[PDB]
């Protein structure tokens, strides 16, 4: 598996939120380590019969928890990250929408020198189906496995994980890197932690609209990606520059588009299946 | 959020960059009266639209008369202008933009965007102005010079002397560029805007760089902290039903074809989208509604896309999301019947009860299908208009 | 350079930080009129000085009347304060900051510098305030916290309430001091200082944080990009000379000792004065010339450091500097003549002519030695006093 | 040797200014491998027989220069360093004082990210005797030989530097790290560089008033240099909380003391001359 297991504590910043609370009590139920959360004013309490804290360090030093989850308001999201980054946190998971461009752009440099893991923001997700699940996602279609899956869409990846636990094929762990233009981790980072790990047997990569990150996946994947993968780009028929919901779905200038996606990855011998229902399918192939 | 051209300026003014001198107007009086107050002619005046092209589309003119400036004025005023860069719909002119004339040497262009690829802010420059640049890259990239803002220490002047000494600039033009370079990187920060682009940056027939045309973009998800730029929306230069779907929470996005697509998720919203055309279909928009699926978002859902009535069909494609895969069946038959609906409604379930779901549904008796699966929720509603 | 404390609460005001309600006072007359429009009573008035422990000294009083007031500012204007952080000569009062009494609950401390070590803007607090800090420091280190400004980042909330929290702050109090720490934060960095200090940062009985005192450094080195702190320059505050050997490019810090030391190069003249130490000497000054060791240089070097009436020697170590070794030797002839320089002059030369020079000097007649070596111009000076 | 060899190929930023022009025109007779210089509007033309650029970049490109010396006054200083580290510039020599502080804290942070090495600023200098000089000192009292020399002070080391050649002793490399409170490189930083110098025998460390770098210096020659060090320290009769002419020199909170520093060292095993008369002298002992 990657980025986390059943080992893996987590702490939640923003926990006696909404939906901080509501996920973490998903996560709870499946099983996941949430040993903890963080709230500035509510420290001393406790939620979900976990402690609360009032800073992510007296979090951290209490729980020796590794990973954090955050479910703060875009406003007071960088804020949030940079706290956890302070406070030692080498994995953060920020479900978080509608962070500012800029305030990305500044948090991606600051977790690169820092040695720090974000997957998001805006609506990613982890799960290593069996032992850890951090993110908003629905376990119960998942399958412990051999497949690796990175989208950048939550609900594209819900089908290919359902098409592979119905090929019985099983999911080693399911990324989901977020709809931001400016994301903490994209495709070839996660690639690589898939080419790298034993458990995993088959790549299914997801892309949309926007960037060239898939592209340069493309070329990463074809020189280092030894593993088999299968690849379904959404947004063939999106209009361009106009945003498709994701903050990074939007064809900006004529390049990024569905069909350079699909053609970049077929030229570095990718199984790129045209339907989305073909996911579970050529893995078949391939696998 | 885009910005009109008068808006840009007004902006580049505060930031003490040089632009035309101009009034927005709203009516052919106060058009005209522009005129006496910028100076002596000519006058250039124009429609102030979000999209490009407008002078191609003849939504901008130079005029040698207060005569012309009113006709100009009362010609556009409440009308669309519709360029190479709007639907064929276009625009609603509301403003028009009269400003004095300019004595042009050289256009250059200057321009900014958040690179995704580098994960910065990227200044461009060309001496290629006056053009669609995505061409001057296309055809000749080496006339294109490029500059990061590094992140840990704001715009530095040597990167906008690099860029000016790569335009092949000299002497006090040097400087000058080097002075907006540095403005309009800092509105960029100070502004969170996404874009930049001044198209013509100008050199003028007496010497100087004047920002001829300016283009902003704002990240939309910066206005809690842009209160100024907050204001300056304008909701006529957007679909409406966009602003419709927002404020309901959903995103749309319409388009041509006539099968209306309501899915949760933007990704999933596009592969559907793009299974239905796989399927012989034609997408009529993306509606992406996500977790709070309740009866009157899916009701307003299905108002928004059944105001475009070419609409001949609505594919439903849940999957997963807060709400429980029958309570989202109840809903749907709800707006099938209050809505009144009046097309076939094939929907796709998934999740807690997505059979409980799919029975109600195939038991409303409503014209309500409930496919089995995708590449067939796709055929069904393809089928579902097949002639219509 | 300093600033004054009513100068730090101005700054304080505009960015909207929390400080008494006060007026510095020029006049007897300015000062009792500052009791009625502070308001009721009591008052606290306070001699305006650079140093700390104006309290001790009996500078800073809390009066019940205007008469009182009166008092105070005529006894004090005009005159020099002594406290423990100015010399035995004091610094002159030339404004009394009268503002409202305060009812303190509390005494906390809030301060920043750049932390050397670190290379980082360090913000520290700690619940012990109105207290010399260095010693909370020292004898109990656990009740000091800090944080660094992320040069990348700025100052992030989250910091300030790290510290708040670290304080046992809570409720309104947390959001109040991270509201300063921020603006201390965005003081410190817009206007380029080198030092803050809230001592006492106080809570008051009606349960809100106030700047009480406030200590501000500003970075020298910035003066040419912060204009406002530029004219807050009060050089009554400042030894004369200091102002004086600034202006003509020399650097002077004034000493107890007898021995005049004018070297070229700060490292080189702290350790000539610690060598002329060494050997029984005792340091009148420090002054540092460099480079442009001209005869004027040379000669107001000098009358500087012949100013301090208890200077029994003048101990010259030059060592390179653009000037050849002799035509320092002329200079230094013609300001002994000149100056009329009325004490034994060691003259330490080396590089270009160090002997023509040397030989100069020792040709002329004038009172003027010409060591042969360091270790020598030391004894050599040391000596030219033994008894005067 | 450190820093620079005879191989060092040198650009110079505000090399047509009146302290640029002066002191290459001394690198230049000292066989230093000055190979053009950087002023903006100036590109174009050639001032002492080298190339004059209008950017960095175009003079690296011009030259394959590695090595920057910087001559820009302290308000465009920033800009400067900023230049060189863009440009490629792997070794930057940054002899202005007056830098602000703020901004040297910005340009460390940058210098260190970017693995490029600042000496500076503040009248900084390197000269490796017989190879190559580039700074402001007097060349005629070096002699190439075994002593490696780092000091906070310009005039101080020229003593030092007399002492060894007059002990025949001679000099591997000599550089001032110059006086402001963050610089470029400190005493760790060219410790390390003269503890894996074959050419360096001995170090002599020069000091003075004000930070800890030389207490840091102590801890880490206790433990990381094998060679013979000599320190001296000067500023043991300075006063408190008065800048003594570097803006570094000075006595903060009554930290920093010249007592302190001597202390450190000698209980690092450092050879601390109390003079800086005998420093030749406690060379020739451990030496
Ligand atoms: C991040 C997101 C999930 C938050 O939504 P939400 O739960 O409805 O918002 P809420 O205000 O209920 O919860 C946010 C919580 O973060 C807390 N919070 C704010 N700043 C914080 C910080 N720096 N660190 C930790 N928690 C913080 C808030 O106090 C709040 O908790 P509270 O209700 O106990 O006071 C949502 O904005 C989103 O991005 N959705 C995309 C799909
Ligand atoms: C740095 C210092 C040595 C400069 O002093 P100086 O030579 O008297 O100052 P000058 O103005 O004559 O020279 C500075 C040069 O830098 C140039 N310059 C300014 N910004 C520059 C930049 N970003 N890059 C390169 N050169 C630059 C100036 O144009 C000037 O050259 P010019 O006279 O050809 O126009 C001095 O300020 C100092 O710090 N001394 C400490 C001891």
């Amino acid at each position: 598996s990657i980025l986390i297991d059943k080992n893996t504590k987590v702490i939640c910043q923003g926990f006696t939120g909404s939906q901080g609370t509501f996920h973490s009590e998903q996560a709870i139920a499946y099983g996941t380590k949430m040993v903890g959360g963080v709230t500035p004013g509510k420290g001393g309490t406790t939620h979900l019969g976990l402690p609360v804290f009032n800073t992510v360090r007296e979090a951290v030093a209490a729980t020796g928890a590794t990973a954090s989850v955050i479910y703060v308001p875009a406003p007071f999201c960088k804020d949030s990250i940079l706290e956890a980054i302070d406070a030692g946190i080498k994995l953060i998971i920020t479900i978080t929408e509608g962070i500012p461009t800029l305030d990305m752009l500044t948090v991606k440099v600051k977790l690169d020198e820092a040695g720090v893991r974000m997957i998001g923001p805006n609506c990613p997700g982890v799960i290593t189906p069996g032992e850890c699940k951090i993110g908003i996602q629905p376990g119960h279609i998942h399958k412990p496995g051999k497949v690796g899956i990175v989208s950048r869409s939550g609900t594209l990846t819900y089908e290919a994980v359902k098409q592979t636990t119905d090929y019985g094929f099983g999911q080693s762990t399911c990324v989901g890197i977020g709809g931001d233009p400016i994301p903490g981790s994209n495709f070839i980072d996660i690639l690589e932690m898939f080419e790298k790990d034993p458990q995993t047997e088959a790549i299914v990569m997801i892309g949309e609209i926007g960037g060239s990150a898939e592209e340069e996946a493309a070329a990463y994947i074809k020189e280092h990606v030894t593993k088999p993968v299968v690849g379904y780009i959404a947004g063939v028929t999106a209009p361009k520059g106009k945003r498709m919901g994701h903050a990074g779905a939007i064809i900006a200038g004529g390049k990024g588009t569905a069909d350079e996606k699909f053609a970049a990855l077929e030229a570095a011998g990718v199984k790129t299946v045209r339907s989305l229902a073909d996911i579970g399918e050529a893995l078949k192939t391939v696998l | 959020m885009n910005l009109h051209e008068y808006q840009a300026k007004q902006l580049f003014a505060r930031y003490g960059l040089p632009a035309p001198v101009g009034y927005a107007c709203t009516t052919p009086r106060e058009a005209e009266e522009a005129a006496s107050k910028i100076g002596a002619g000519p006058w250039v005046v124009k429609c102030q639209v979000h999209a490009g092209g407008r002078g191609k589309a003849g939504g901008v003119k130079v005029v040698n008369s207060k005569e012309d400036i009113r006709a100009f004025a009362e010609n556009w005023l409440g009308k669309r202008l519709v360029t190479y860069q709007t639907d064929a719909n276009g625009q609603p002119v509301n403003q028009i933009l009269v400003e004095a004339a300019t004595d042009i040497a050289k256009e250059l262009y200057l321009g900014a965007v958040v690179d995704r690829s580098s994960r910065r802010v990227v200044f461009m420059a060309s001496t290629e102005g006056g053009v669609e640049i995505e061409k001057v890259a296309e055809e000749t990239p080496h006339l294109i010079h490029k500059v990061a803002l590094d992140p840990l220490t704001g715009p530095m002047p040597y990167q906008g002397r690099e860029l000016a000494f790569k335009l092949g600039l000299e002497g006090k033009l040097v400087q000058q560029f080097t002075k907006i370079f540095m403005g309009l990187a800092t509105i960029f920060l100070e502004r969170d805007l996404a874009l930049i682009a001044i198209n013509p940056l100008v050199i003028t027939k007496q010497g100087d760089l004047i920002c001829l045309d300016g283009k902003l973009g704002a990240d939309g998800n910066a206005l809690f902290r842009q209160p100024d730029l907050r204001e300056m929306r304008d909701q006529s230069q957007e679909d409406p039903r966009e602003a419709q779907a927002a404020q309901w929470e959903l995103n749309y996005v319409a388009l041509d074809g006539n099968i209306g697509c309501m899915v949760n998720g933007a990704g999933l919203a596009m592969g559907t989208m793009d299974i239905v055309k796989l399927h012989g279909g034609e997408p009529a928009n993306f509606l992406d509604v996500g977790g709070g699926a309740t009866k009157e978002r899916v009701t307003e859902a299905f108002k928004i896309i059944l105001s475009d009535d070419k609409v001949k069909a609505v594919l439903v494609n849940i999957f997963g999301g807060i709400v429980r895969c029958d309570l989202i069946a109840d809903g749907i038959i709800g707006a099938v019947a209050e809505v009144g609906v009046n097309v076939p409604v094939v929907v796709r379930l998934e999740g807690n009860n997505a059979e409980l779901g799919a029975k109600k549904l195939a038991d409303s008796g409503l014209n309500i299908i409930a496919a089995k699966g995708l590449t067939d929720a796709a055929q069904q509603v393809v089928a579902a208009v097949e002639g219509k």
